[PDB]
């Protein structure tokens, strides 16, 4: 179905994981992809602004293997209930990234593959209808350099 | 009983004001 959002999710999570020294390979087995670069900078900036107003997102929620999934869906649903904009989509990515980074630090590597899967499915089922009806992913690159 | 919504709102607070690139 060419849901290449998977590639976007993995690319973003790999970047966040690489920052902490890990590799995406450890947890899981037309070249206009400047969105990859655009999303990384955006994610970095979001986390920077978030960690200034509050504590960094990596220490916001207390996670356990059995708590993770219900906690992820609960957050995302409340984030997108009153509307969808490009800022909240960046919030969506940097949140999932913070979860992966935390889950590894708290030694719950099992979640990393799933967080990606959780993000990818929601990005296909509930967000892409908004994406191309707002100009696709390039529009994001244009508006946010 | 969720502190998850508080996180979602904190996310929205920065996300909403994120149009000023």
């Amino acid at each position: 179905m060419s849901q290449s959002n998977r590639e976007l999710v993995v690319d973003f999570l790999s970047y966040k994981l690489s920052q902490k020294g890990y590799s995406w390979s450890q947890f899981s087995d037309s070249e206009m992809a400047a969105v990859k670069q655009a999303l990384r900078e955006a994610g970095d900036e979001f986390e920077l602004r978030y960690r200034r107003a509050f504590s960094d997102l990596t220490s916001q929620l207390h996670i356990t293997p059995g708590t993770a999934y219900q906690s992820f869906e609960q957050v995302v649903n409340e984030l997108f209930r009153d509307g969808v904009n490009w800022g909240r989509i960046v919030a969506f990515f940097s949140f999932g990234g913070a979860l992966c980074v935390e889950s590894v630090d708290k030694e719950m590597q099992v979640l990393v593959s799933r967080i990606a899967a959780w993000m990818a499915t929601y990005l296909n089922d509930h967000l892409e209808p908004w994406i191309q009806e707002n100009g696709g992913w390039d529009t994001f690159v244009e508006l946010y350099g | 009983h969720q502190a998850e919504v508080q996180i979602a709102r904190k996310l929205q607070c920065i996300a909403d004001q994120f149009h000023r690139l």
